[PDB]
């Protein structure tokens, strides 16, 4: 069959694609909601989704390291799909310069808050998961 | 319908060469993946190698113990598969089966490169690899005693020792005795020579007078030893 | 053998038994199950997710999990007493395929019986011939599986031994044989030589000198 | 009998959803490729998840100056290009994992500084380019 | 088939009240969105208001100039639409049309709340709103001269001035003259009173002897002025 | 008036004309086009993306762009000489609907003609009655559109004026009238009063005065 090795490789990549398609088409949706409804109020919609994605993928770094072997499929759709669609580096970058071009204390507060908080979310996730069943 | 017949096995000294052939019929031979699988005597099946099909450029993958010494090929016109065995090790003894190799990959659970299976098999072809030359058997008698008598029945036999190659055929009293007789499968010694036994069970009273004769026969060396057993 | 089976396993008639194969590649690739009778060719019985090729009775069924796979025989029959082999990849993602060790299925269709063993010393001929072969003949037992050991004054003799595989007699019981090879100097300068058969624990042991 | 106002509102939102679905299901795909094929090539500062961040910064920075001074189009395309393409292509999570994978300290802070300041200068590049070329 | 008929227009002094009614038939009335649209005399159409349907709870939206003063309602049993006009301003003069209001929203290009259209209309119903009471017309003569003679033809007429309400009907020589006659649409003055003209064109020789009479008629005040026109001095 | 049309526009017979509506709401909402003859009810002609209700001839077609909407009449007919109204939302996202100013379509199916003006002073009766009304009658012109202005010694008189709308005569030409109201003291203490008709640029001007 027209090079079986390549047929099977491509079909596998197609499963692994379908995976990311679904994971990301949900992860993005969630962020769209939180941003549109909670950016009108240091915009917290695009910050809520970043903190949440940090927490999830930080729960799953300790998970897919001490609890692997179950499937790569769901790993991929949960990491580089859900936590990529829910997260963003761009919508956070726009508002920083939207504070810069306007004129510098909250443009640096955006930087610091975003980075340190979405990191402490990864910390929360990792230590929650590893402590849960240590 | 689907038929696969292997051909060209037999004797060959270590370091020699041999060509096993697989005549194929009853399916599209020109596209089917093909696999060799050998069974050493008193062992399990061992996948030898597999040549691909047309889509893959006629790639061949070999078992490691065989890689560098065996070469698989095919004539899609003559509809035959070939295994060329060069520089032989005694390991490679055993029966050899060509098998039509189906390919499988379930779309959702799969992982390349799927997994091949073996739907249709030949019946085998025996390749023996030993330095031992031909040799007739020494036939010694297993004489009954009180350790062989079972109250009413006693067992006496013939040791057909050190011969090559298989097989020897023992009978008893020129085929007069059927009941009582069990001639065993031959064992093979590290001399590269075989040795079986045959034993007949008979009245414990018939000892001391009655005529018991075993008729060994070894066509590979054209020997024919006939021997009487007496206490 | 990355693919691992239990070497032998039995089951009573009309019951159900399962042979289990294990290995790394089994987590990432499916298997294929092959029946094999002596002389007769291997018979594909199952493969992949749930593929049972036509002709193979409904009673044969494959299964897969974690790193294990299994062939399920439902309703044992005497014409299933055979060898069974799993087959898959050697490693995850290889074109090379590989078989398991194989599993010997006994279909318990006869009542168990004790081994009757008969032991011969050399003969005056073979001793004249400068050879010495002790013969141990084991008959009339069930199932067809035995352990033989040779003792020289009740000491281990692990060299010079060759033992045959049990073959069906006429009464559907099995029988095997064991040959112990010695120099006549060894055979005369010992007081005893003993053939020791262990069948289902039972240690029958006969002795000649 | 489903209230016309609500029917039309929810239909509009369904089209605006379909938008984000397509934009993000392309944006994510691109990042998956760049990461899997280009993360094996430096553990201290993985460039796949950095390439996609820099690229998304550049794109959404091209489009802040664009979809502010150029209307007459549609929030449809704005949305699927901003909160879809440049959200799927971008990520803050896959960058957060590797920082602690270095923590668990010089390259863990280099990750922070490089990622942040560079994906910002990408927005600067985009805004620069767009507002200058058509001023 | 589909029929809509308005009813209940007429005269009403400023600050009054009136109820316009729309009898509807030939379609599912009980679910159709309904809209009022009025046209002031010599003006464009103006959307008044729209009552929704059953799914929307019978909400009504009103034009700004009307909100607080007009009330739309409906009897799905009697199959009629109602517009209650209270505390009326002279602005609200004009014809009034009920219209079956189709709803539209293309999924791809749309934007809530879509856009309503008006497939089926009534014929209208005239609401006049002025303080002016009834009044007969003063009829003065438009007497021919050399400024009115056209070589062979000359034009003479009747000014029907200051009357209320519409209409007057002028004729000539008790309907003997048809050719030559053009009676105009009346203009309306800031007195709240109308005034039209009628003019007949006739031989420039026929002046000086021949009898030209216009017969004004104003049923709303039951007047009937008949007048002769003859050259001046 | 969030929807804006050009008030009048003509086209020769069998030609093609397009009426254009404009407004902010038109960017985010579609329109609906209505024909309206005097006395007769409005006629839906088109709406939405591409919806032409049944019975409306194929030659009517709606169009939409940026902030504009347009009704296209292909192959003008004399039975299209009417008023045409766009209709949409007032603002983007409102339940309130709104019409445009309307556009008067003349289907130029008759040759142009000049206005014949006849002007009357008051009558001795009306002057005895203490009233004074000058009458200006404009006949026999095409198309039906005229501009009237009254001059007192060639000065603007922008009050006391009332002008009718042209109505089809018998020869299919139009005719209108204008009434200038004065006190008799104004009418006698001036030397001249002039009615001034402008039809397609042409300034016919007739004049009367105390005889």
């Amino acid at each position: 069959l027209w090079n079986w090795f390549d047929i099977t490789n491509w079909l596998w990549y197609i499963k692994s694609l379908f995976a990311v398609i679904i994971g990301g088409s949900v992860g993005c949706t969630l962020r769209w909601l939180l941003s549109t409804k909670f950016n009108s109020l240091l915009p917290p919609g695009t910050l809520v989704v970043n903190l949440l994605a940090g927490l999830i993928i930080g729960t799953m770094l300790a998970y897919f390291l001490r609890q692997p072997h179950l499937d790569p499929f769901w790993k991929l759709m949960i990491t580089t799909g859900l936590c990529g669609g829910l997260s963003t580096f761009s919508t956070f970058s726009v508002e920083v310069f939207a504070l810069l071009q306007a004129g510098y204390i909250w443009a640096l507060t955006s930087v610091l808050v975003h980075v340190i908080g979405s990191l402490i979310m990864t910390a929360l996730g990792f230590f929650i998961i590893t402590i849960l069943f240590a | 319908e689907v038929r696969l017949v292997e051909s060209g096995g037999g004797l060959v000294k270590p370091g020699g060469s041999l060509r096993l052939s697989c005549s194929a019929s009853g399916f599209d031979f020109d596209n089917a993946w093909m696999t060799w699988v050998r069974q050493p005597p008193g062992k399990g099946l061992e996948w030898v190698g597999r040549i691909t099909g047309p889509g893959e450029g006629w790639s061949v993958d070999y078992a490691e113990s065989v890689k560098g010494r065996f070469t698989i090929s095919r004539d899609n016109t003559k509809n035959t598969l070939y295994l060329e065995m060069n520089n032989v090790r005694t390991e490679d003894t055993g029966y050899y089966f060509c098998a039509r190799t189906g390919k499988y990959y379930d779309f959702w659970s799969g992982y390349p490169p799927g997994e091949e299976y073996f739907q249709d098999w030949g019946q085998g072809t025996l390749v023996i690899v030993s330095s031992a030359s031909t040799k007739g058997p020494s036939v010694f008698p297993l004489a009954p005693s009180s350790k062989s008598t079972s109250g009413g029945t006693a067992a006496l036999g013939c040791l057909v020792k050190d011969y090559f190659p298989e097989p020897v055929t023992v009978s008893w009293n020129s085929g007069a005795l059927t009941s009582g007789v069990h001639t065993f499968p031959a064992v093979l010694q590290s001399s590269g020579l075989y040795s079986l036994s045959s034993v007949v069970t008979v009245p414990s009273s018939s000892l001391g007078t009655q005529t018991y004769i075993c008729n060994v026969n070894h066509k590979p060396s054209n020997t024919k030893v006939d021997k009487k057993v007496e206490p | 053998s990355e693919l691992t089976q239990d070497p032998a396993v039995s089951v009573a008639l009309k019951q159900t038994v399962t042979i289990t194969c294990r290995g790394d590649s089994l987590r990432s690739h499916y298997a294929s199950w092959y029946q094999k009778k002596p002389g007769q060719a291997p018979v594909l019985l199952f493969y992949g997710k749930n593929n049972r090729p036509s002709g193979i009775p409904d009673r044969f069924s494959g299964s897969a999990s974690g790193n294990r796979a299994s062939l399920t025989i439902t309703g044992a029959q005497a014409e299933d007493e055979a060898d069974y082999y799993c087959s898959s990849r050697d490693k995850s993602g290889s074109r090379l395929s590989v078989f398991g060790g194989g599993t010997k299925l006994t279909v318990l269709s006869q009542p168990k019986a004790a081994p009757s063993v008969t032991l011969f010393p050399p003969s005056s001929e073979e001793l004249q011939a400068n050879k010495a072969t002790l013969v141990c003949l084991i008959s009339d037992f069930y199932p067809g599986a035995v352990t033989v050991a040779w003792k020289a004054d009740s000491s281990p003799v692990k060299a010079g031994v060759e033992t045959t595989t049990p073959s069906k007699q006429s009464n559907n019981k099995y029988a095997a044989s064991s040959y112990l090879s010695l120099t006549p100097e060894q055979w005369k300068s010992h007081r005893s030589y003993s053939c020791q058969v262990t069948h289902e624990g039972s240690t029958v042991e006969k002795t000649v000198a």
